[PDB]
RNA sequence: UAUCCUUUGUUGCCAGCGGUCCGGCCGGGAACUCAAAGGAGACUGCCAGUGAUAACUGGAGGAAGGUGGGGAUGACGUCAAGUCAUCAUGGCCCUUACGACCAGGGCUACACACGUGCUACAAUGGCGACUACAAAGAGAAGCGACCUCGCGAGAGCAAGCGGACCUCAUAAAGUGCGUCGUAGUCCGGAUUGGAGUCUGCAACUCGACUCCAUGAAGUCGGAAUCGCUAGUAAUCGUGGAUCAGAAU
């Protein structure tokens, strides 16, 4: 019963890195719950467009906090030893 | 009623009526009510005699009227005779440029004016 | 009117020291030669001496003084005041 | 009554209808205490005697622009008969709310002031132009 | 100043080596320095712009 | 962005049950809200009228209908439009100096004139105490709980978070209660005197802010002229980019 919770900058890097971290644990271990979306917290920015006049322009900025769960229950000794080994994602904050 | 120095406040609250003071303000107006026990909802008109008379005698002790501006006066007069722009500035009847201002000087300021 | 912008001039040479003082209170009179610096905070209650290009004065710095230059309480020529001179 | 609904909605501003209905059933309450009359009824006529009939429109036939009068329709003399009363309320000098609306409310139907005067006015614009009557329209 | 910067003096006074302080090398500002550069708050931004300090750089949003 | 469905849930909620210092808080479970991804959905098809047709008008069904609503996007060309101080570039021109360093001075100088803006005159109001709801945002030496000192700004001490779990926050109008009477006034705040805080190396022409004192003009405005058709006008308050700090 071991939650993984994978949160990150790029949607891309997570949907990666929790895919693999899904099919390896999917041999050794159980089917694991299944990765997952979960609320994202945005952060945007409203800055002008053009640095002159054009007041009314000013563009919407975001930059968001992906996360996900995965969540692997029923680990099995080979089950964390696919984890440890292989780490590839670096903009991916890990939290088992 | 008359409390310090020429003063007639009528028609109001005991607190805002002390506020036309040139010494007192707010501040002032509730501590001096609670130091001589007076409801700050009561009218002037509604004040007993013995209730201004312990008014009067505390809101005496303090500084106001004349004795005071001339207090103005004599400090606006030190830095005057002597060499202190700050001084000069008070009277602006000094030069403001950078030509003289002595003399010669109609061409900004027109007809002569009497001294 | 007088100008100053943003940077107020005190001479390092009369501005360090005196802050040295402050460790516990103050120090008695100084001397500094540079008149041109200007009076402020830390400067009030110390008596500094400006010179007058023949001596120095000591000049009790008041925060009232604050401000104003050292020189403008330095007076460069002498007049005696050749009367009763009283006041 | 839906006129009553109507008219505590041209006095709500703000958005405060809940003081609105205040002030306006204690202008009917006030109503009844000065006139020996119900409330309901003194209401109605008040908003009766201040509607026109035929209005003069401005339109260019040829060459200048003519004066042709015009009928109106009902559901415009209901709003201007509301927004009138508020304003003309909004004018007396004394200062109760509930007040003004209770004594505008009977001086309306005893007839006289400006809005009354707007009234001859446009009735005197009318008729003068009787000249130009058969174009009904 | 002069007088202040007594920090030159290699041995302290009555109090321990610990006395020792800092004082910035360019101005001589006590209140905040740069102990990696030695130099104070104020130095360090007008010796970063003139790009007089080596590998240092202006961080860019 | 508006309705619905499928996948998923440490956000959500006794919706349902149990415990509850009755705070989802806990047990617990995913319905609901929400978060994310994919998908479904309008197309004049149906009804009546008119018409050669296209199509127009009315109507039912329906969450939304006739491009449902808001973005990015701007043709051949025009003004020889703007910029060679963003940068690149042809020609021209200077290379002890139209190069460089340093110290000290202004752009915020005024009798006036103009443009663009701001703050105004109250009781469908102002003030004091108490008290109820928001969204979107920001935080490493930074946001700063809590405590203590000060009327306050602020200062000393100091927990927590790195942050949809700690903080900036108190939302304001609103609601309940009480207070003020029409006078230049508890309207309005200019100006000026005194004291002080904060940023900054350093604020006497050039700061912002706090407190006290002072407290003007102004009681709604001569000739013309400007902004708008729906949650929009109008009105009220809040966060952010630039950023040590003059944005009304």
């Amino acid at each position: 019963r071991i939650r993984i919770r994978l949160k990150a900058f790029d949607h891309r890097l997570i949907d990666q890195a929790t895919a693999e971290i899904v099919e390896t644990a999917k041999r050794t271990g159980a089917q694991v719950r299944g990765p997952i979306p979960l609320p994202t917290r945005k952060e945007r920015f409203t800055v002008l467009i053009s640095p002159h006049v054009n007041k009314d322009a000013r563009d919407q900025y975001e930059i968001r906090t992906h996360l996900r769960l995965v969540d692997i229950v029923e680990p099995t000794e080979k089950t964390v030893d696919a984890l440890m080994r292989l780490d590839l994602a670096a903009g991916v904050d890990v939290q088992i | 009623a008359r409390i310090a120095g020429i003063n007639i406040p009528d028609h109001k609250h005991a607190v805002i009526a002390l506020t036309s003071i040139y010494g007192v303000g707010k501040t002032r107006s509730k501590a001096i009510l609670a130091a001589a026990g007076i409801a700050e909802d009561v009218k002037i008109s509604e004040l007993s005699e013995g209730q201004i008379d312990t008014l009067r005698d505390e809101v005496a002790k303090f500084v106001v009227e004349g004795d005071l501006r001339r207090e103005i006066s004599m400090s606006i007069k030190r830095l005057m005779d002597l060499g202190c722009y700050r001084g000069l500035r008070h009277r602006r009847g000094l030069p403001v440029r950078g030509q003289r201002t002595k003399t010669n000087a109609r061409t900004r300021k027109g007809p002569r004016k009497p001294i | 009117p007088r100008s100053l912008k943003k940077g107020p001039f005190i001479d390092l040479h009369l501005l360090k020291k005196v802050e040295k003082a402050v460790e516990s209170g103050d120090k008695k009179p100084l001397r500094t030669w540079s008149r041109r610096s200007t009076i402020f905070p830390n400067m009030i209650g110390l008596t500094i001496a400006v010179h007058n290009g023949r001596q120095h004065v000591p000049v009790f710095v008041t925060d009232e003084m604050v401000g104003h230059k050292l020189g403008e309480f330095a007076p460069t020529r002498t007049y005696r005041g050749h009367a009763a001179d009283k006041k | 009554s839906e006129l009553l609904a109507k008219f505590v909605n041209i006095l709500m501003v703000d958005g405060k209808k809940s003081t609105a209905e205040s002030i306006v059933y204690s202008a009917l309450e006030t109503l009844a205490q000065r006139s020996g009359k119900s409330e309901l009824e003194a209401f109605e006529v008040a908003l009766e005697n201040v509607r026109p009939t035929v209005e003069v429109k401005s339109r260019r036939v040829g060459g200048s622009t003519y004066q042709v009068p015009v009928e109106v329709r009902p559901v415009r003399r209901n709003a201007l008969a509301m927004r009138w009363i508020v304003e003309a309320a909004r004018k007396r000098g004394d200062k109760s709310m509930a007040l003004r609306l209770a004594n505008e409310l009977s001086d309306a139907a005893e007839n006289k002031g400006t809005a009354v005067k707007k009234r001859e006015d446009v009735h005197r614009m009318a008729e003068a132009n009787k000249a130009f009557a058969h174009y009904r329209w | 100043r002069w007088n202040a910067v007594l920090k030159l003096q290699t041995l302290p006074r009555d109090s321990s080596p610990s006395r020792q302080r800092n004082r910035c090398r360019q101005t001589g500002r006590p209140h905040g320095f740069l102990r990696k550069f030695g130099l104070s708050r104020i130095k360090v931004r007008e010796a970063a712009m003139r790009g007089e300090i080596p590998g240092l750089k202006k961080a860019s949003w």
